[PDB]
DNA sequence: TTTTTT
């Protein structure tokens, strides 16, 4: 009766919600946490106890009353709702900054979005600023990767789009290779992004290419679901030496809406897919069938500037793999490691999510720069 | 107390063994069975309960009490035993025949000799 | 005694039933329902209790008490009923629509046609209009998908004849929708999807090239009672050297019943009622042909290219296209918000009338096959003395081997000779 | 222990049964139910309910002390008892056929016949009748696909011996290889069988010979068809096992039958039938089901009178 | 309310933390652990009885009571943390030692370092002196191994920074290759370090050097996750026999911060490499491409002292291999075995750390050492 | 309260011990037994009632109060120990035999050390003198095996002192090479010591030799672990060559090798590897590193009582009084395997050139 | 039990 009673006026706040994957959702911190390993709907409860009356709180003191009050939840939910459904919403742990308008949200206003994922921090509103003494050296770190040249200016928009796909939540139908000899600033990169995006990146193996996708579970393609962003790294050079082709069928079924394959002890067996998938390679992409389909979803961003120190200076300047040599910087990996360029380099995101979405934002090919 | 007593009258009939693999053997039906295939310790507990005296009978027809004096019973059974050791036997259906005599030992003295294996006929 | 009363009361609304496989089904917020792992009869416990007496509707706010009348209607359900036995009926969220008639039920109307499966979403009698901009939009799209040309008059009735998806019924082909990059095969199977929800079910490619066995197999599992199974891409057969289809899986997927049981769950047999559509770029090889496979296979063909306006001129100068028309950039975004989901269900229904005159069934295309092509001429040819290097001459002096060589040379080696000329 | 004595009188029904293979069977809804998951002894124990007495009942309606009369239930079956011992019975889903005999003993005379597998449907004797026009609809049929000119009396005889022979709980060691052409009529046997014994009539391939077998268990009939002509081979080393299995195997051919190794034990496992006589929608509709089930049952009486 | 009340005291202790991987970790013993399967927090509960009033402590004398407080303490945990984000800290049994300044901490000042790896024994301020007759002997065999003379000083330089990287929690660009002929001290030294570093060693096998690193599940990488010395030992001989080369793809996904790969039944695919990757050698790596990328993630150390018995001093002599031939000592392996210079080495390779990480340690490659890579180098 | 003092005084008898493998190890019946099946907790708390006071035993009887003692002594252990450090001490089923003094020790003396592994049966402590007819009848089988001649005393030594190694918990730098032909003494040294030592005996094929130790399950490598002795019994006529990277691998401390469906790759050797030749063994790749792992001892001695005597276990405690006497010969105080590179006829060219 | 292993 009481507990009832303190279930339905929890049950009243809509801050716990069951999803079409069969899953419970509690708003939590002013965020939509999610696990099936903890008990999050408990925790909940001991949460929430200071928004009920005095004679409601003091009972929800004992771990066996709110179990109870907990399967009085579990009875009372029977629809499901959608979740994840707006693209151009970024959440973090403590609201929801929108893309389109740059206005951050916190508390209800966050909570009509409903997100399950997060970058994993807090959003900082001091940081977020066009004029820091970050935002200097975070520009001629990336202007030394990717100069502003006529040569170069195909190539530095297409990376800054491939980087700027990565705070969109939709399906994208191409995928991107970053291309370059070493030293080049391709692991840079990479870091920089995981720094800014956080728990949206993920890192996974080449299995996802050059092996099967439902054979038994896989967590490396389901541990790819709702991420915005994939990497993998260190293409085995599929020309020379004995090696395995990448398959052309494995491209495809990677820029579908969904994704076929389950985890380890799990039933479910479709992940949905919001990934930009970027491959760090230091050789040409090989396949073992080439066809017109494929070509329409192969991107190539090069990298040509090499960051050597002084004793090989000299045989840089012989190679024809690079256009520039700049002198390397030991502190900057330490840096970057020590999330010093995370706001600065979300802000040049954000820049740039505005200035590529032209009403609408496309991924396309660049099939002149494969040799197949 | 008394359901410890009660395990502690049931294992001098040495009925429940414990082999090295890590199960247990009951001698029921006149046939040494295995676990892991139904539980059995609780159906000899019960069976065994009129060789008991009066006041130790009526508290095993409660199952729970039965699980207790199995609890007691696992506890006490710390050394292993071999099984089917004895090359010079010959199982049957209601006993072991010997195989130097000639005598076909049976019940209480086929119980020795831990057998899981049979040729399939009485005697 | 009083909770005792509780279940016996509960069991006289016929809200719980048991099925053959084992399954509990609850009739909840006007729709059937099982699922193993949510607790759905104590769901509809604390639902039911404003249909009982006031002393009765405070016992069952203890979930303590709820578990005793769960347990006591758990051992009342000695009789197994059978479900899913009318094929007419398409079975939304909150009632069933008659696919004959055309009539919708709610409540216990809906209650009379077991149907354990739905859409996920609710009917809406506005939107089953036929007459709304939408509409005009959708016919737009079929139209320049599938052209209305004397030349596609036959490829477009097999096309239509998606409305299969609408069915609870066996169905004995399975269909490759084939074509080019670029020709509206993946925009099909997200109207489709939209169309009919929760009925559409995407597997992998496992289930035509792996062994069906008794281990758990939830991408067979999860395709019970679906009456749509979509399976995307198929591997180029020769040039990469991948598994090819076993014969024996084609045989096993137009059954009533496939073999497959999820994970921590002992349910075994899967009922179907799915059409079967796979996406390629490629026609399917396989790795045993005989006679009975040729009769399960159907082949529908995509000729029409949307490019972007650079592209123009090399999509006009390709052979695998009959049609070039201008990419929209803005439909796929519209497919998934759910804008045609209605109208492509009205036109569905529409093809539904058509093709039921008055029993619907699936023909298979033996002659879009390749792989098929050395079987036909055998069997037309042969009936089931002689010598040997007579029949080699008398079948090479009017064929010719530069394609067909290594074919009559397994015919004649593999398959030794009681066969005799029309 | 007034629940132990409860649980006392349940066993004074023999509705519960232990079998060799570790489970339990109960008789409920007059039925052999067999399972390894849900609780079927606690429904029996709430079904049992009324046939005791009016203090006992009411301690039934908890579910606790229901699980309690189970475990005890279950702490006093000790020995196991076999199931499916009697040869000469016909499992219909409503009871028992006693074949040499003629009467159906219908919901609860059944019992003793522990009988775990069944035809799937249903039985009556309204329409199993010893005449009628369906007797003769198929006279025709059974006499033109097999005719006897004294000629064909033989394979006419072991024609429908062999067919009769699908009714027995016993091993049939014999492999009858029914020869013939196309378009002879041993798709009507094989029509009207599917249509006679239900569930226990099974359809295999060539794999079972020529190089399916879980699944075989009290299965009364086997009838592999669509093979292609061997001269792999019928594997010699199959018919030692293949004999040795509650079925008739019968295998029919379009073609010549080549064994692996023939040795002088291998022709004395093998029989044969030639149909040298060389529908559908209403042999599919089950028209005669309970007539071709009288054939059956006639031919029964004769030559497996009294061994087979 | 008591429960919940002895529940909160505890929380605000700091001593449960929840990290970004589902563990929970506790402070016990001056040390953060954890377990998957023996969940600690009760442990924990008992041991901190002695920090509350007397009348809170009888309570958790119960072993259900326990339960219920462990029950309250799991509801209150909502965020995570961060472990493991110091590189100069070197974590103990009972404690956190500081690379950069000398100091031990025990107590609340090794708390805010969340480290949830240590060395598994405890450190001993009475033998990190320096001055000792142990540490003589440990002069006398590094000098031995690697002698101070002017034409070794480069490679010695080397080997003393390879092994004084070993004690920091950072990831590192190169794997170095320990090459030498039979007998020249190669695993003399492994051993030390084991005996200097404890727990924070591992050995695997040679199958993330030559296989594929995620096709299925790979115990051999998942053990190396927080691990800060990985040790390989006795490649085969690559020309003249039979053997499958290298692979130049994992050497360069073993020098990545993050490593891909699983253990059996687990869903986790990332491990986090601070590891030093040391592979002993009879025989110079061959690998099947060779390029920029792989030339610059390559070390290799040179061993030339030979330790052999009087029947085979005169032959070790003449053989080219060997710069030096001295007598081998028989019971030395034992001395090394019983932790003999555990902290010796320890306070040696402390000062290492303090000759070469200022201000940065960075490994560097030594390309023309490898056979291998000399076509590449003519041009 | 009360159930707290009853397990705070079982654990300060150290019967419980956690391991550093994550297992617990408890004291039962003279041998420290693993808890990974079945309950050991409760029947110690059960067993160890007679050394507590008569109001703390009548409470011990109670099967639920015994589990709240368990849990109260799961809470108590927070620090793991170190298992098997002793290399000069023999495990049995009723206590540890000391390999330097000769003694025997049952109960509480034997607890002190942790030894995980025996022999698998009872020690005798009658027929382990040095008199009676056994011992004087043993020895007429290793006398004629290898006999005590002028030509035959380093072979000998080194026989012996093979068969001496097999009683040391500690790693080995060297594989013995069993050469000979057959019935010639071979399979009877391999019988006797399986009989001496036991279950600290193993025979393998060659999966361990010709194969790779790493990538995939290796449950005949995970089982060696602190095992003393490994037999190569069944060579075949050299086909897989010996892979000398094997041989090199089994010379470590450590080996890397996991079971099935294990996470754990890590295994301690302890083990005197001996193979059983009849033909000269061919090697992948010969090195000096080669050249210094390798022993042979050559039996050329040509030959129904020595068939189940033996397999009677008639010579368990007269084989081992005299694996004992030939320990205390050989340890000087360290005893060292040394190689025989000139014993090998693969080997001659190689030490020339 | 599923995974892992075959
Ligand atoms: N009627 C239409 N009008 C305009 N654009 C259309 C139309 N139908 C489809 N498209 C668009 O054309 C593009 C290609 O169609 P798509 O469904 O991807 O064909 P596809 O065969 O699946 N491509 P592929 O997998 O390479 O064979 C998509 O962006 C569609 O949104
Ligand atoms: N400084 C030293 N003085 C004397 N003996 C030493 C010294 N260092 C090592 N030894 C001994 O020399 C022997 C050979 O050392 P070891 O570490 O095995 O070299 P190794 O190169 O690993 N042998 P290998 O694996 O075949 O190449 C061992 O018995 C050591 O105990
Ligand atoms: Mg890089
Ligand atoms: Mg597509
Ligand atoms: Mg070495």
């Amino acid at each position: 009766n009481k507990l009832f009673n303190i279930a339905q006026r929890i049950l009243d706040t809509n801050s716990v919600l069951l999803t079409e994957r069969g899953d419970h959702i509690v708003w939590i911190n002013n965020s939509w946490k999610f696990n099936s390993e903890e008990p999050l709907i408990t925790k909940l409860i001991l949460s929430i106890r200071h928004q009920l009356p005095k004679e409601y709180s003091s009972e929800l003191l004992c771990p066996r009353k709110r179990k109870t009050v907990e399967a009085n939840i579990r009875d009372m939910l029977v629809d499901s709702v959608e979740t994840d459904t707006y693209p151009d919403k970024l959440p973090f742990k403590n609201g929801v900054l929108d893309l389109v308008d740059g206005m951050f949200y916190s508390g209800d206003d966050a909570k009509k979005y409903t997100c399950t994922v997060s970058t994993g921090f807090k959003f900082d509103d001091t940081k977020f600023v066009e004029d820091s003494p970050e935002m200097e050296e975070l520009m001629n770190i990336i202007n030394d990767i990717q100069p502003l040249t006529d040569e170069n200016k195909k190539n530095r928009e297409l990376y800054e789009k491939t980087l700027s796909s990565c705070l969109c939540g939709a399906t994208k139908g191409c995928l991107t290779f970053f291309f370059g000899e070493t030293a080049t600033g391709k692991s840079t990169t990479k870091r920089l992004l995981k720094s800014a995006i956080g728990d949206l990146f993920v890192e996974t193996g080449q299995t996802i290419l050059t092996d099967v996708l439902d054979k038994g579970p896989n967590p490396f393609i389901a541990n790819m679901h709702l991420k915005r962003s994939v990497f993998c790294s260190e293409l085995p050079d599929f020309a020379c030496s004995g090696s395995k082709k990448i398959r052309s069928d494995n491209i495809k079924k990677l820029t579908e809406p969904c994704v076929i394959g389950r985890p380890c002890f799990s039933n479910k067996i479709n992940n949905r897919n919001h990934a930009t998938i970027i491959i760090d390679t230091n050789y040409k992409p090989v396949f073992d069938r080439i066809d017109n389909a494929l070509m329409r979803r192969i991107a190539v961003v090069r990298f040509r500037t090499h960051f050597s120190q002084p004793s090989g200076r000299e045989a840089a300047e012989n190679n024809d793999a690079y256009d520039k040599v700049k002198l390397l910087d030991e502190g900057l990996d330490g840096k970057i490691q020590n999330n010093r360029y995370r706001f600065a380099f979300l802000y040049l995101l954000v820049k740039w999510y505005k200035k590529y979405h032209i009403p609408i934002m496309k991924l396309y090919p660049t099939p002149e720069e494969i040799p197949d | 107390n008394k359901l410890f007593n009660i395990a502690q009258r049931i294992l001098d009939t040495n009925s429940v063994l414990l082999t090295e693999r890590g199960d247990h053997i009951v001698w029921i039906n006149n046939s040494w069975k295995f676990n892991s295939e139904e539980p059995l310790i609780t159906k000899l507990i019960l069976s065994i309960r009129h060789q008991l005296p009066k006041e130790y009978s009526s508290e095993l027809l409660c199952p729970r009490k039965r699980k207790t004096v199995e609890a007691n019973i696992r506890d006490m059974l710390v050394d292993s035993v071999e099984t089917d050791t004895y090359p010079d036997k010959l199982p049957f259906k209601n006993g072991v025949l010997d195989l130097v005599d000639g005598m076909f030992y049976s019940g209480d003295d086929a119980k020795k000799y831990t057998c899981t294996v049979s040729t399939g006929f009485k005697f």
